């Protein structure tokens, strides 16, 4: 009736392996999606007005001048975009909305932080769970 | 510390009272009590009944045989004046056998359509544990039976009930005894239904069976009411045709209920034990 | 504002009275028995061997001189009294004695058992219900020594009488609660056991009570209880370490 | 031929005829002082009965907390049965799954596992299949999976479970948790054991192996409920011990053409031992390859 | 606000506050293990780790000198760290103390803890120990682990 | 500001008896492998530590009774000693603390 | 309260009168004093009334204890069980004549609030209304807006 | 003054029949004129209220306020006793069935205040009351669920019948 974390069993010898063992997994997975239209991609139309494309999910990392040909100094926001990927689809009709739902994640986090109803979700899916 | 007396004695009394309810007391016979004349209040029990009893066939009839074997080992422990006393196992029976087939005589009378499947389980239903012992705790019959345990067992009170009739039976006749019988045992099936005192298996099952000795082809279940199908608390009347005639039509939650009280419409109207049946006479006989 | 609790109770001395009165505790039993009595290794044998046990019982009165003396001194303050018939006597006193602690009947007990008798046999059953009776008797009872105390050790002289009983006896124990706790009900087993009687030959009202029972060394095993029992070691301190 | 619904029926009713025979045989109370021996509570002796107290009973003097992590117990150098009575007095020690050296404690619950294994194999088939049961063979913990050797019906020959159907297992092996039903241990006599398993042929041939190896020639009998099986050496004491169960795979034995073994193999573990989601996939991985033991 | 704020408010001030934590700093080098309040010790664990370091960098320095000299309060035990402490952990880089929780005190329920420096001549502390790799769990990952290395290999 | 009503004993049971107020049960509590007693997963063992200070403090009494006085702290390495020891191949050049009792089974000499 | 004390159905003991009338007062029990100016009542009702009042009442069984007393008090039974106990201390003839009967008319259930002043066990011979009464069929039964093969 | 806890143990009921079940043991123990607040004694009776006796003593180790080493005396005492008097086997196969705390006698000291003026403050004592029954706690109610909640709606429509008529 007590509660458990992931290495309060494993010995001295065990951990380093763990942590090295769920690493290498997560850099397979990463590797291995950097294929999109080779696997099987949806059908690709063209642009038309009135449509929405999806966004990304990026993290601040600070602010740095930039300066322009007109010589006016301009401050900006670095935004770095890591381990972005869509998660799953909802269309239209399950949407019960006017638009189409898409799902986007970031920011590749720790397994062992996270409950059983999310980690079967991405085990799936075959990605490390997003923050 | 107030002078008085009458306060102080009236606070003893209620505090008595709350004695008795946190703690209270085993019940005990009322022949144990005082004010208790057996003599006395077996001679007001025919009067009170309005039956011309005689009283050495009535004490007899509450002797059982538990009492008489403990009465016998109280004087083994003392060693004490024999006693020749009866006990209500003769009377018991003819009372028993008297009363079955008394109501035998008035149920396939009243109900000329009944099985005699059906009338064995009412004057078992009628004559049974739970009937007779109700009708015998209001009659003073377990205040005056003498038995071995207190409370009476209803066993023993059962015995006990049937051996006043045998001691009427035998000073009244069967006549005067059948009344008798007609208003403490028949107005026990006034609100009651049919099955209700009559548990059966399958009433379904029944309705194909009484209906082939009748020349009746089988009945078809069709829905002609239904409400909230969909929902969890839906209604459905499920109709018994016959020939494309009905015959029955029961309510029930879902369709196999539904369906399954139909047929019991259907017995009920076919034995005539409807709630439409006149209710049963009462009046002196002509 | 000022008031306080009554806490004004300090721990005195129970073990003697105020000094320098003239009343003095008077006590109806010794303490002890004046002379212990050890019975002999392997009576439980001659226990199956009445024959040699009557003679044994006879003979060891008439060699032991002091036991023989001290029937007289009791013979001195009552001439009505008989050797042969105290056996039968201590029967009757020992059932009866045994019978009070079903019933709780404590008063009728101080006149069967001694004042020294009395804690050890309610002490233990103060909160329990005990169920004990006498079935049969194997073999008669028989005055194994008679000893007085010494002529005015306190104003009163004692005397006590050793008698040997072998009967079987039924115990059931009940705990606070009504469930089986030690003995059964049912089977009887064999007791032997030796019962010491006690009377204060002073006192005109004075009678023979229990006093105590011999409990030899050589004596079986009793019976084992129902439950079973943790002992647990003795314990330590973080400082100090276990030591067997 | 008696159905497989009333084979259970006899077994249990011999089963509880020797149980409560050895009661008979024990005097009606016997003494027996119990030492214990441990780094905790030192010195600590119990007065226990003979062939009535148990382990577990020695444990509720104690504290709860023994009752809860002792998995096994060490009695004379030997391991002992929670449950199982103790026949003399002797010093008595507990074993828990977390120990400086807990080489028996995992044997035990490597082996109480496989018997909660094959008790949902004699249920999940079809009465028209005659499922048998082999033997618990006495694969090592770092093998990394238990094992329950069953042979199937000649119609199952080709038959192999999907993923749907190992789910069914795992489902069956929670319910069998839920219960928590705890391990009876009887030892029995060859003889007597022979007439239990008589109708199977497989048992028949592992109760004569354990009989020539001792020299009293005892065999060893657990079971769960309703369910009885032969195996070798203590056991946990309840069914609830284990938190998470899982078959992994069959795999078939080989050669099949004499006849067909099938290996049901799955990994287990305790509620003392619980593992995270990410790391017991790690394991169910590892416990679908077939292992052979040495 | 107080956001990446690494220092905690103790004492009657920022002035007493390092005077609190040297009273620590210098009970620790003499005893090599003391128990305290839980937050005095963390906050002092910083000064103790970095105490060392300018141990190592010699008696000889002027910087090092007056160092030891300030967080020092009793003047016998300069010599101590620069002729115990700092050769001790001449091969480490880092680390050099262990801070452990203790049951807290009956006098105000304040959450306690011990802190010494590691290889001390006083008895070992009852420190916490990871499950042996003979429990069942570890066996299933070693396991684990040599099929992996097996197959690697392949 | 003061009460405009009197409040009612069952709006205080509302009160008091919240489960926020109640005390929270704790699941951290397990049993020490060395003695036995309870002890906290992330709290050292109390009777575990309360003999290591029981030892510690009989240490540094001896080492007071050989400085004689503050402001004497060696400049060397200290050992401690038991009865039936003798100093060490490495346990040269120090300061031996000799202790007339039996090494400690939990004590591991190094 | 009606609220704050308990109430009951209209009922009767074995449906009396259906068949026949039982009267079911079983026993009364007074308590006179020889000496007492508040069994003054009670004693002329003693003298010259009871004996006139059992013959009305054959099952009834009286008992007339005289002892020593402050309170006279008669005690009624039923054959239910009920035991009612009342006190006529210091009353008329004319008022324990009364009294006395009108323990004899009771049935013995408890005096409270009858919730309905009418009890029958078959209220409906036509057949109690239910929402299907009064709802004509359709052809096939079909539902409304429903569009059958 | 009241005592009746103590002499709840001193009422010994008939011997048991073969055929009758057995009865657990009870055992009343309590503490009087403890230096504490009725009102923050409740919290630690509260908590160990239906818990195990072994489990208790957990709880009450590691608590941090001065009732809880006050009662784990009072329960140590008492598993003692129940052994030792009250004829039960195993002390760790008790729980606690009866936790509750109880005002005792308070004395009356005087509080000043500012401007010439005082306020009574009393020196609370309290008691503590437990009893101790032999065998397994009581498994915890489980939560109502969904079906329970269905029947019962569906059985309250079943039990309305047509008021205000015949
Ligand atoms: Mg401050
Ligand atoms: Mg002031
Ligand atoms: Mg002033
Ligand atoms: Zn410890």
């Amino acid at each position: 009736k007590s509660g458990t974390w992931w290495d309060e069993h494993l010995s001295e010898e065990n951990v380093p392996f763990i942590k090295q063992l769920v690493s290498d997994e997560d850099k397979a997975q990463l590797a291995s999606k950097l294929c999109p239209l080779k696997d099987e991609p949806w059908p690709i139309h063209p642009w038309e007005p009135g449509s929405f494309r999806v966004g990304l999910i990026a993290l601040k990392l600070g602010m740095m001048p930039l300066w322009t040909k007109d010589g006016q100094k301009h401050v900006v926001t670095l935004l770095q975009v890591q381990d972005c990927h869509v998660l799953k689809y909802t269309s239209k009709e399950n949407c019960n909305g006017k638009m189409a739902t898409l799902s986007v994640g970031g920011k590749t986090v720790s397994r062992f932080r996270k409950a059983t109803s999310i980690l079967e979700f991405y085990r799936e899916l075959g990605l490390p769970p997003k923050q | 510390v107030k002078k008085g007396f009458r306060a102080a004695f009236r606070f003893q009394k209620e505090l008595e009272r709350q004695r008795l309810l946190r703690c209270p007391p085993p019940p005990v016979r009322r022949s144990e009590k005082p004010n208790w004349d057996y003599h006395a209040e077996i001679q007001a029990f025919g009067h009170r009944l309005q039956e011309n009893f005689s009283l050495d066939l009535l004490k007899t009839a509450f002797v059982n045989s538990c009492y008489i074997k403990s009465e016998e080992a109280k004087r083994q422990q003392l060693g004490i004046v024999l006693l020749n006393l009866k006990s209500n196992q003769e009377l018991s029976e003819q009372g028993t056998s008297f009363s079955q087939t008394c109501l035998t005589q008035f149920l396939e009378d009243e109900y000329p359509d009944m099985p005699t499947e059906g009338i064995k389980n009412l004057v078992d239903f009628l004559t049974g544990e739970e009937v007779v012992c109700h009708v015998a705790r209001n009659l003073a019959v377990e205040q005056l039976t003498l038995s071995e345990e207190f409370p009476v067992p209803p066993a023993v009170l059962q015995q006990t009930f049937f051996a006043v009739i045998g001691a009427l039976l035998q000073s009244s006749g069967p006549e005067r005894t059948a009344l008798f019988i007609r208003d403490f045992l028949i107005t026990q099936m006034t609100g009651k239904e049919l099955f209700e005192m009559w548990k059966i298996i399958n009433p379904m099952g029944l309705l194909v069976e009484e209906l082939k000795k009748r020349n009746v082809s089988a009945p078809e279940s069709r829905l002609t009411r239904q409400s909230g199908g969909t929902t969890a608390l839906p209604l459905y009347f499920v109709g018994l045709y016959c020939d494309k005639k009905l015959i029955a039509e029961g309510p029930g939650e879902t369709v196999l209920v539904a369906e399954e009280e139909a047929a019991r419409v259907a017995l009920r109207k076919l034995y005539g034990f409807t709630e439409n049946r006149r209710p049963w006479n009462y009046s002196k006989p002509k | 504002t000022e008031k306080e609790f009554m806490q004004h109770a300090r721990k005195a001395g129970l073990v003697i009275p105020p000094e320098k009165s003239d009343r003095s505790i008077h006590l109806a039993c010794t303490a002890g028995i004046f002379d212990a009595y050890v019975p002999p290794e392997g009576d439980a044998r001659i226990s199956s061997l009445s024959k040699e046990g009557l003679i044994e019982r006879t003979e060891r009165m008439k060699k032991t001189m002091a036991s023989q003396v001290s029937i007289r001194r009791i013979k001195d303050y009552d001439a009505n009294f008989k050797i042969k018939d105290f056996p039968e006597k201590a029967k009757d006193i020992f059932i009866e004695a045994h019978l009070c602690l079903n019933n709780s009947d404590h008063d009728r007990l101080h006149t069967l058992v001694t004042e020294h008798c009395f804690p050890d046999m309610t002490w233990d059953i103060k909160y329990k219900t005990v169920r004990w009776s006498f079935v049969e008797s194997l073999e008669p009872s028989h005055v194994v020594q008679v000893r007085c105390s010494s002529m005015m050790n306190q104003g009163n002289v004692y005397g006590q009488i050793t008698v040997r009983m072998h009967t079987r006896q039924t115990l059931a124990i009940y705990d606070r609660f009504g469930r089986l706790m030690y003995g059964q009900e049912d089977v009887p087993k064999d007791v032997l056991e030796y019962v010491v009687f006690e009377k204060q030959l002073t006192n005109p009202y004075g009678s023979w009570r229990m006093h105590t029972k011999i409990v030899p060394p050589w004596a079986p095993p009793k019976q084992p209880i129902l439950k079973t029992v943790m002992i647990p070691g003795p314990q330590l301190k973080p400082e100090e370490e276990y030591e067997e | 031929q008696l159905s497989p619904t009333e084979l259970t029926e006899m077994r249990n009713d011999l089963f509880n005829k020797e149980k409560a025979r050895q009661l008979s045989l024990t005097p009606r109370t016997e003494k027996i002082e119990v030492k214990h021996v441990g780094k905790t509570d030192p010195g600590t002796v119990f007065v226990m009965n003979k062939n009535i107290s148990t382990p577990y009973s020695c444990a509720m003097h104690l504290s709860e907390w023994y009752c809860r992590k002792s998995i096994l117990a060490l009695v004379d150098g030997q391991p002992w049965d929670m449950y199982k009575p103790l026949t003399k007095s002797c010093e008595i020690k507990f074993l828990t799954f977390k120990d400086c050296d807990p080489g028996e404690v995992n044997k035990a619950y490597w082996r109480s596992c496989a018997m909660m294994m094959g008790c949902v194999i004699e249920r999940a088939f079809k009465d028209e299949y005659m499922v048998n049961l082999v033997r618990a063979p006495e694969v090592p913990v770092i093998s990394g999976a238990f094992c329950y050797d069953v042979v199937l019906d000649s119609k199952l020959d080709e038959w192999m479970p999907t993923k749907e159907n190992l789910r069914s297992f795992t489902k069956d092996a929670h319910a069998l948790i839920y219960k928590d039903l705890p391990f009876e241990t009887l030892e029995v006599e060859a003889k007597v054991a022979l007439e239990i398993f008589q109708h199977s042929k497989y048992k028949v041939d592992f109760i004569e192996e354990k009989a020539s190896q001792n020299p009293e020639r005892i065999v060893k009998l657990h079971r769960i409920g309703d369910f009885i099986d032969v195996s070798e050496g203590p056991l946990i004491p309840r069914t609830s011990i284990c938190f998470q169960y899982e078959v992994s795979a069959v795999h078939n034995l080989q050669p099949t053409q004499p006849s067909l073994i099938r290996r049901f193999q799955g990994v287990s573990l305790p509620v003392h031992l619980r593992a995270h989601f990410t790391i017991w996939d790690k394991l169910l991985e590892r416990s679908r390859k077939m292992v052979t033991e040495d | 606000i107080s956001h990446g704020r690494v220092f905690r408010r103790m004492g009657l001030g920022p002035e007493s506050r390092i005077h609190l934590l040297r009273n620590l700093l210098t009970g620790l080098v003499r005893h090599e293990r003391i128990e305290a309040p839980w937050a005095r010790v963390d906050e002092m664990r910083g000064y103790a780790e970095k105490l060392i370091d300018y141990g190592k960098l010699g008696d000889t320095n002027e910087r090092a000198m007056r160092m030891a000299d300030f967080w020092l309060t009793e003047k016998d035990l300069i010599p101590k760290l620069f002729q115990v402490l700092a050769p001790r952990y001449k091969d480490q880089t880092g680390g050099y103390t262990r801070m452990l929780q203790i049951p807290n005190r009956s006098l105000d329920r304040a959450k306690m803890a011990v802190i010494e420096y590691k290889g001390n001549c006083l008895p070992p502390l009852p420190l916490p120990r990871r499950d042996s790799h003979l429990t069942l769990l570890n066996q299933l990952l070693q396991g684990l682990r040599q099929d992996l290395r097996q197959s690697q290999e392949a | 500001a003061a009460p405009k009503n009197r409040r009612t004993i069952e709006v205080n049971r509302c009160r008091r008896r919240n489960p926020q107020k109640l005390i929270k049960v704790k699941n951290n509590i397990d049993v020490c492998p060395e003695c036995g007693h309870l002890k906290q997963k992330h709290v050292l063992c109390a009777y575990c530590y309360e003999k290591v200070c029981k030892e510690t403090a009989e240490i540094r009494r001896q080492i007071g009774k050989q400085e004689g006085g503050p402001f004497k702290a060696p400049t060397i390495e200290t050992v401690v000693l038991y009865t039936g020891e003798t100093p060490s191949e490495q346990d040269q050049g120090k300061r031996i603390i000799e202790r007339d009792r039996k090494r400690p089974s939990w004590f591991t000499q190094n | 309260t009606a609220r704050g004390t308990p109430s009951r159905f209209l009922a009767s003991v074995l449906h009396n009168g259906l068949g026949r009338y039982v009267q079911q007062l079983q026993r009364l029990s007074f308590s006179v004093s020889r000496d007492g100016a508040s069994s003054r009542g009670a004693r002329e009702f003693v003298e010259r009334e009871v004996i006139d009042f059992a013959r009305r009442n054959p099952g009834v069984v009286i008992y007339v204890n005289s002892r020593p007393c402050c309170v006279p008090r008669v005690v009624a039974e039923y054959l239910n069980g009920a035991v009612r106990e009342e006190s006529i201390h210091c009353k008329s003839v004319e008022e324990i004549s009364t009294l006395v009967q009108k323990l004899a008319d009771q049935s013995g259930l408890d005096v409270i609030r009858i919730r309905k002043p009418f009890h029958t066990d078959n209220p409906s011979i036509q057949g109690q209304w239910h929402p299907f009464t009064n709802k004509p069929t359709t052809f096939r039964g079909l539902r409304p807006r429903e569009v059958q093969d | 003054i009241s005592r009746k806890w103590e002499k709840k143990n001193k009422i010994v009921y008939p011997p048991q029949l073969p055929g009758e079940p057995r009865r657990p043991a009870e055992i009343y123990h309590c503490r009087r004129q403890i230096k504490y607040s009725k009102d923050k004694m409740w919290y630690l009776a509260k908590l160990i209220r239906g818990m195990s006796i072994d489990q208790a003593l957990a709880q009450l180790e590691f608590n941090d306020k001065k009732g809880a080493k006050i009662i784990k005396e009072v329960l140590l005492e008492a598993q003692d006793m129940a052994v030792r008097d009250h004829n039960v086997e195993f002390r760790s196969n008790l729980y606690i069935a009866e936790s509750t705390s109880g005002r005792g006698q308070c004395l009356k000291r005087i509080r000043y205040h500012g401007r010439g003026r005082f306020g009574i403050m009393e020196k609370v004592y309290c008691h503590y009351f437990v009893k101790l029954v032999e065998g397994p706690p009581p498994p915890p109610e489980p939560p109502k669920t969904a079906v329970a909640h269905a029947k019962e709606y569906i059985q309250q429509l079943r039990s309305r019948t047509i008021v205000h008529t015949l």
